[PDB]
């Protein structure tokens, strides 16, 4: 459910993810 | 045994068939 | 007399024997699929589709088997897992045996056309000379293919008539051969949709049928005859392998990048699902659901498939393998018998640590664990000397979670170190490699090795082309220039 | 001489006896051109679909279309 | 691999069969 | 109906036009 | 056919027709059961018709289930002429006993992938309790195979050569199974008969039946399946 | 029965025929190829 | 197993009927023989 | 055009164009018999 | 690998020379 | 096992040029 959670848990892994490269200009 | 057979069975083959090709093509070649 | 390079050239005006060399082709081809199709049997392991499928196994026709119906073998076995009590003709074996059959009977075929070539057919009416009516037979043969392409959309893959095509979830779970309605909006031109495939066919079926009887009708003007050498079979065949290496080209990056026609059940995972962290992604998903649910970190991590375990891990990805790392992936890793389970990594402080997963260039990469905030906080060093961040130093431990491996906590940094090897190449499994004799290298998909063949096919076909366009438009010098 | 005669082959004969005949002037090239510049658009428009460099409503464009 | 090479040199057979019979040298009455 | 991408590759599709064009009243300008 | 009817043919006139391989049915009578004279009745013509033979399997994805088969023997699977007796009680309790007869058959059947299953259809010294609507019981299921059976390579239990011969170098400690010693240990199956038509003018019952039974260990190896075999039955009373 | 057969081996059965359609298509086959056979006499 | 004995008896039936008349049809007379 | 088939050729091959196939045969096989083997 | 590798090799040198060989016996019977 | 194979192959080339240094056809000036 914590989108931002899981999008800082699948960063460190692999930066390359979609969901790390998709809606980032907002950070 | 299953690979040496089959290389041997495979040289068996084409090596008297080439050679029996080449004289065939060059008797036929001379008619 | 002729170079070896033209011995071919002897059925240029010879359309019975051209028609005869066409006919011995079309019987070595359809011999090959066969003879492959029986070898594939011969060689195929059913008994596990999850973390053995197919694509596990080295096999190229297989899966262009399966994807339009063929599921069922005449063993007893279907390729779900499932049990075949009555696979019919139309098994994987019965395909074999048909195109076996098909072979034999084109090479009589073949054998009847070499021998009565010269029909009178082939003679011109008006001067009797050996003539082809290149336009009304490309009218025919366009009739016939818009025929054969509609009736393959609208019957055969939309389930009215025929079995329908392979159709999965996006991530390779449930996937069955299921008939598919056609999509006639936009999203018909989803690659990754089913539905534009029966869409694509019915309506270019109907578009080949028109234009068929287009060309049937209307004559080529003079001018447009002239240009691109009507009256000439090579420029046919060089407009042929034109458009043969432009659909080479098409099918070699649509298996590459993946589409709707190349499932990853039957084909094996794409390089960019790794990159990209797709099955990375949709497994942390379906952890941090039930975990807001309110389960703990033990389950919901064997609520996880094997096979979508399987799925992330970059031994199944294709650009991992090597030019002569030659056959099965199972002769590669060995053959996977069991999902260890997820392993998360601990520091002394008790924050959590994530391996950096392989990047698909680096055939070897080094072994870092970094924090929640991108900081790299352990690693496995290769200089054990004035080191900062060795597993000993910062104090990791791993636990297992779902697995074989399900509770499991180990604190050896010996056995630590081998587990954040494993887990950086994605998720961790165990592999048989005594049955194979497996090297412990990684090797090739079938769509991998499908998207090299056709690529090369292709760019050798590209220069087919250009060689036999220029053939075409430059007959006249072809032994040489006027002199004057 | 005459060719071979067979049934078959008299049956197919009328589809192979109008080799070299073509209309004179231009035909139909100008109604060929636009067949041809509206499959270019065509593909270009497949093309930037599938290259994601067309983006549309609902086209989806990833494996979630199997959804 | 075995029954692959006994059915492959059977066929063999047989094929170089079906050319001795029907793609023989002609006997010629000369 | 029509994004931005579309728009944009519909007006790509006018320009293209307008420069072949463009090319052609250049040939004929000679 | 009834049993009278049987009787009333010749052996000319069944031979090659199979209805030697079929029970009698009870064409007249009733299906009360319970209205029957308890006491101790002499089981006698017991016979058993299989119907259908399922085997129980195992697929890749990890369902067990009973499939069907094709039986690759000819009608020969029938059971006919068995003795024993069966005692009656008011209450409704029944117990059943078979002696002795044709209480053995054996049988292969072909599992979809061509893997032949042989087994004995067997209902010997069968102990069954129960009510007159179903009484479940056990039987002897013996080995396939004769203790003097020998192999294509000679190999026995009671006879033969309890080695590979025609290897001088390769008989020992890994074809334990296979040469070491040749088992005929013996099985158990288990049944469960049901009465459906009763005739108490002539005393005959009938009804159907479902047994679930080992199938053939090869003489102690390839561990073996269930077959389950749902049929008809028939027999005479006293 | 667990399964269905013909069951016409033995028996005594003439020509094999266990359903008179056999010995309807024997006849008819027979009778075409006599029909020809007449009708196609006295033509060599 | 009726439809393949029906068509198999055909089949045969068709074969021999086609033997029978073919050596009915004048046989003796087709030889090169003079007389 | 008539019983005889018409289009027959006759295929060459001097002893310098099977020395140069030789060597590329062989030479194929020196270069990638290394990665063959593996 | 050892032998399959080894049928490879040989298989690659044999066939491709067979029909060299055919082809300049022909030749040089011709000439 | 390989050793030979490249041994083979190497001395095969080597023959190869022998025979097409030696046993050329000799260029013809007529
Ligand atoms: C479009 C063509 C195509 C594709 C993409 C595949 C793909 C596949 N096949 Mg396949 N196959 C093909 C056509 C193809 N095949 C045909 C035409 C045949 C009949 C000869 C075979 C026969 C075949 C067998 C019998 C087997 C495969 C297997 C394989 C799989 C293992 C990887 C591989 O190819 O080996 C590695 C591929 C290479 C190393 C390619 C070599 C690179 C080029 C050709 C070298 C350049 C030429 C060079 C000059 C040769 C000189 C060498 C000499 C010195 C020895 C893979 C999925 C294997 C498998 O897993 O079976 C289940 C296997 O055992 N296939
Ligand atoms: C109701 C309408 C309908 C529907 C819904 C579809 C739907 C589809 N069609 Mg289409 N089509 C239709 C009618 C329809 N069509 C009709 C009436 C025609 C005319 C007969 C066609 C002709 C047609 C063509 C010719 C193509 C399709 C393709 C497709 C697919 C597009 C998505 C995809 O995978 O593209 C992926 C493919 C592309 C984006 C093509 C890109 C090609 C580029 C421009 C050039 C590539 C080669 C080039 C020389 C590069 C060389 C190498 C380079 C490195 C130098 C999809 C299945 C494509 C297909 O089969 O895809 C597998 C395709 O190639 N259709
Ligand atoms: C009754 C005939 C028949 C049938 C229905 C089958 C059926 C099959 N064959 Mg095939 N085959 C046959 C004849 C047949 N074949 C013959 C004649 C040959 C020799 C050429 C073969 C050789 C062959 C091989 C080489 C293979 C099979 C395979 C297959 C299987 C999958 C087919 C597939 O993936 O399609 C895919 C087919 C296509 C994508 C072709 C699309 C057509 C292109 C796009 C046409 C483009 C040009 C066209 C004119 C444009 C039209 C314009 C438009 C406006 C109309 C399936 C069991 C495959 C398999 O798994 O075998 C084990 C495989 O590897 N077959
Ligand atoms: C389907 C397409 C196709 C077809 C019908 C032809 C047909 C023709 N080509 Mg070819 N050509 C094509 C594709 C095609 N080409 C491509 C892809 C290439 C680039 C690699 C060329 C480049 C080319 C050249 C440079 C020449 C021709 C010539 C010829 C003519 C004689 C060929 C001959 O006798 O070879 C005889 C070949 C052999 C005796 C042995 C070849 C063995 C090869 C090297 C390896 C084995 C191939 C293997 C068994 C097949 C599997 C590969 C397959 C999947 C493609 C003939 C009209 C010649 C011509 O125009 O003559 C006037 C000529 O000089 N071709
Ligand atoms: C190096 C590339 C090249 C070369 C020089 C040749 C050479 C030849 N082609 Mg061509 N051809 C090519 C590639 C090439 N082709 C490719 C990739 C295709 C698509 C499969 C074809 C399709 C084709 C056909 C089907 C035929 C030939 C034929 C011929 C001959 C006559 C000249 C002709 O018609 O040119 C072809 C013209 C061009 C290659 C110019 C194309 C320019 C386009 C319109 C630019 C479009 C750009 C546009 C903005 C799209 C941008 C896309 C981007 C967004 C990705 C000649 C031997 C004809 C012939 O008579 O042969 C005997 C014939 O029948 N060609
Ligand atoms: C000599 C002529 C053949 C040359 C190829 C030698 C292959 C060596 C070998 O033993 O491989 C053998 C390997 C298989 O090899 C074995 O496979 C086993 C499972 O079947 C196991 O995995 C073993 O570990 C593995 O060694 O594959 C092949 O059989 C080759 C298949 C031929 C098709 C290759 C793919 C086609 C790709 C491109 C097509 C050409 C494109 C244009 C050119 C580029
Ligand atoms: C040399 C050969 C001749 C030498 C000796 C011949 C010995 C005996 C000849 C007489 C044998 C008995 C005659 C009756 C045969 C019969 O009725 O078959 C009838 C049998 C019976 O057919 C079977 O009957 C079974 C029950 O008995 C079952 O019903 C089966 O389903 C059914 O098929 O069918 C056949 O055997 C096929 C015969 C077909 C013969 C075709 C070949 C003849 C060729 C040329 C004849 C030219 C005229
Ligand atoms: C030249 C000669 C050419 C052709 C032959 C000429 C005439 C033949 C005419 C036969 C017409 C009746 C044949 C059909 C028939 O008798 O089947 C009928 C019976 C088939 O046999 C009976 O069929 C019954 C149903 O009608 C039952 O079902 C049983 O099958 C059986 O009792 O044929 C025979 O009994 C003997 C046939 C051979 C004599
Ligand atoms: C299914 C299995 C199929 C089996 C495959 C059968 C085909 C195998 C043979 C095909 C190719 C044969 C080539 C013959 C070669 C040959 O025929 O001789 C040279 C050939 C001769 O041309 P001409 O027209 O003058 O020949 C007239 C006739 O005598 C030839 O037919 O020229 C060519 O164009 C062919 C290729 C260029 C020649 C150069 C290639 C060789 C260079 C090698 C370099 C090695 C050194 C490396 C050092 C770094
Ligand atoms: C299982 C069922 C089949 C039973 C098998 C036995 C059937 C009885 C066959 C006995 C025939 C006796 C030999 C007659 C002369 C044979 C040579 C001949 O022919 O010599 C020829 C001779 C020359 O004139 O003819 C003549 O003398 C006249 C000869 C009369 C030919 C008899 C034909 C009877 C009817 C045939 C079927 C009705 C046929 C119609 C079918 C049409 C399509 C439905
Ligand atoms: C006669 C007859 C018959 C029989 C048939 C048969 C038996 C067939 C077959 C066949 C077959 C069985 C075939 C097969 C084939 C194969 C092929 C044709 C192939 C191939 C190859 C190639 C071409 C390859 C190449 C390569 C290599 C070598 C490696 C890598 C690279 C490449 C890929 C290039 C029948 C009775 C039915 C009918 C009557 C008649």
């Amino acid at each position: 459910q914590r989108v931002r959670t899981v999008l800082d848990m699948d960063d460190p892994a692999k930066e390359e993810t979609v969901k790390e490269l998709r809606k980032d200009i907002n950070n | 045994v299953n690979i040496l057979g089959l290389t041997a069975t495979a040289l068996f083959i084409i090596i008297p068939t080439s050679f029996l090709l080449i004289l065939y093509v060059k008797t036929a070649a001379s008619e | 007399g002729l170079p070896w390079y033209r011995v071919h050239t002897v059925v240029i005006n010879d359309p019975g024997r051209l028609i005869s060399v066409h006919l011995m082709h079309t019987a070595l081809v359809a011999g090959w699929a066969g003879a492959m199709t029986l070898f594939e049997i011969a060689v195929f392991d059913p008994s596990d589709p999850v973390l053995n499928p197919m694509w596990r196994q080295g096999m190229f026709v297989l899966p262009f088997l399966t994807r339009l119906g063929v599921t069922q073998s005449w063993g007893g076995w279907t390729i779900s897992g499932e049990t075949s009590s009555n696979p019919g003709i139309w098994s994987y074996e019965g395909a074999a045996a048909s195109h076996i059959v098909l072979s034999g009977l084109l090479f009589l075929a073949s054998v009847w056309h070499w021998v009565y070539w010269d029909l009178e057919l082939f003679r011109d009416p008006r001067t009797g000379k050996t003539a082809l009516d290149l336009p009304k037979i490309f009218g025919i043969h366009l009739f016939l293919a818009g025929l054969l392409c509609f009736g393959f959309g609208a019957f055969h893959v939309t389930g009215v008539f025929g079995p329908g095509i392979w159709v999965s979830d996006p991530y390779g779970l449930t996937g069955s051969v299921q008939p598919v309605a056609p999509s006639w909006g936009a999203e018909g031109f989803d690659p990754y949709n089913p539905g534009g495939v029966p869409a694509h066919h019915i309506a270019a079926g109907i578009l080949g049928v028109l234009a068929g009887l287009f060309h049937l009708c209307v004559r080529p003007s003079i001018r447009l005859y002239f240009g691109l050498s009507m009256g000439s079979i090579e420029s046919v065949l060089s407009s042929s392998i034109a458009a043969v290496f432009w659909a080479a080209f098409v099918v070699a990056g649509t298996m590459w990048y993946g589409s709707a026609a190349t499932p990853i059940e039957l084909f094996g995972p794409t390089r960019y699902q790794w990159d990209q962290g797709f099955f990375q992604q949709e497994i942390q998903k379906r952890v941090a659901q039930s975990t807001s649910e309110g389960l703990s970190v033990s389950e919901a991590w064997a609520k996880i498939p094997e096979k979508l375990a399987f799925y992330d891990y970059i031994g199944n990805n294709p650009a991992k393998g090597g030019l002569f790392r030659t056959g099965a992936m199972n002769s590669g890793d060995g053959i996977a018998v069991g999902w260890l389970g997820h392993a998360s990594f601990k520091d002394q402080e008790g924050r959590e640590l994530f391996v950096r997963r392989m990047p698909t260039f680096f055939e070897t990469f080094p072994v870092v664990l970094i924090d929640k905030d991108g900081v790299v906080r352990a690693d496995v060093p290769f200089r054990k000397a004035e080191s900062k961040y060795s597993i000993e130093q910062v104090g990791v431990s791993v636990t297992f979670y779902g697995g074989e491996l399900n509770g499991l906590t180990f604190t050896d940094p010996s056995t630590v170190k081998k587990y954040a090897r494993k887990a950086q190449l994605g998720e961790i499994f165990e592999f048989d490699r005594s049955t194979l004799q497996s090297d412990g290298v990684f090797r090739s998909s079938p769509r991998g090795w499908f998207t090299f063949g056709h690529l090369s096919f292709a760019l050798l076909f590209f220069f087919g082309h250009i060689w036999h366009g220029s053939r075409t438009i430059f007959r006249d010098v072809f032994a040489g220039i006027d002199e004057d | 001489e005459p060719g071979i005669v067979t049934p078959l082959g008299t049956l197919l004969r009328p589809l192979n006896s109008e080799a070299g005949k073509v209309l004179p002037g231009w035909g139909t090239t100008v109604l060929m051109a636009v067949a041809i510049l509206l499959f270019a658009v065509f593909l270009l428009i497949i093309l930037e679909i599938y290259n994601s460099s067309l983006i549309l409503d609902g086209v989806t464009n990833s494996w979630e279309s199997l959804a | 691999m075995e029954a692959l090479v006994y059915t492959f040199l059977l066929i063999g057979t047989l094929g170089i069969i079906f050319f001795s019979i029907f793609f023989r040298e002609p006997p010629r009455i000369a | 109906s029509v994004t931005p991408s579309l728009k944009n590759f519909l007006l790509s599709l006018v320009a293209g036009a307008v420069v072949l064009a463009a090319i052609a009243g250049a040939v004929t300008a000679v | 056919l009834t049993y009278d009817e049987l009787q009333g043919l010749t052996y000319l006139q069944v031979k090659g027709t199979g209805i030697a391989n079929t029970c009698p049915v009870v064409e007249q009578g009733t299906s009360n059961v319970r209205e029957l004279k308890p006491g101790d009745y002499k089981l006698e013509k017991f016979c058993m018709e299989p119907t259908s033979f399922t085997v129980k399997e195992e697929d890749a994805k990890g369902r067990e289930e009973f499939v069907k088969t094709k039986l690759l023997t000819r009608l020969t699977y029938g059971l006919d002429g068995m003795n024993g007796s069966m005692k009656i009680n008011n209450d409704g309790s029944v117990e059943f006993r078979e002696d002795e007869g044709l209480d053995y058959a054996a049988t292969t059947v072909k599992l979809p992938g061509g893997e032949y299953v042989p087994f004995l259809f067997t209902i010997k010294e069968f102990d069954g309790k129960g009510t007159l609507d179903s009484f479940s019981g056990d039987f002897l299921v013996p080995s396939y195979r004769g203790s003097t059976f020998l192999d294509p390579k000679g190999r026995g239990g009671a006879t033969g050569y309890d080695n590979a011969i025609a290897l001088p170098a390769k008989a020992d400690a890994d074809e334990i199974q296979r040469l070491n010693n040749k088992s005929y240990t013996p099985g158990k199956g288990s049944a469960v008969f049901s009465v459906a038509k009763v005739d108490t003018e002539t005393g005959e019952i009938a009804g159907v039946f479902e047994s679930i039974q080992p199938s053939d260990t090869e003489m102690g190896a390839h561990p073996a399946k269930d077959i389950k075999i749902t049929g008809l039955w028939y027999g005479q009373l006293t | 029965l667990v399964d269905d057969r013909m069951n016409g081996d033995g028996t005594g059965l003439p020509f094999g025929v266990n359903d008179g359609i056999l010995g309807w298509v024997i006849a008819g086959t027979l009778g075409t190829i006599w029909a020809i056979y007449f009708v196609s006499q006295k033509d060599l | 197993m009726l439809t393949l004995k029906i068509f198999v008896y055909t089949v045969v039936t068709f074969f021999v009927g086609l033997f029978i008349f073919g050596f009915l049809s004048n046989d003796p007379s087709r030889n090169p023989g003079k007389g | 055009m008539a019983r005889p088939n018409p289009n027959k050729q006759v295929v060459e091959l001097n002893r310098s164009s099977l020395y140069w196939g030789l060597l590329l045969i062989f030479v194929l096989a020196v270069l990638f018999s290394s990665y063959i083997f593996n």
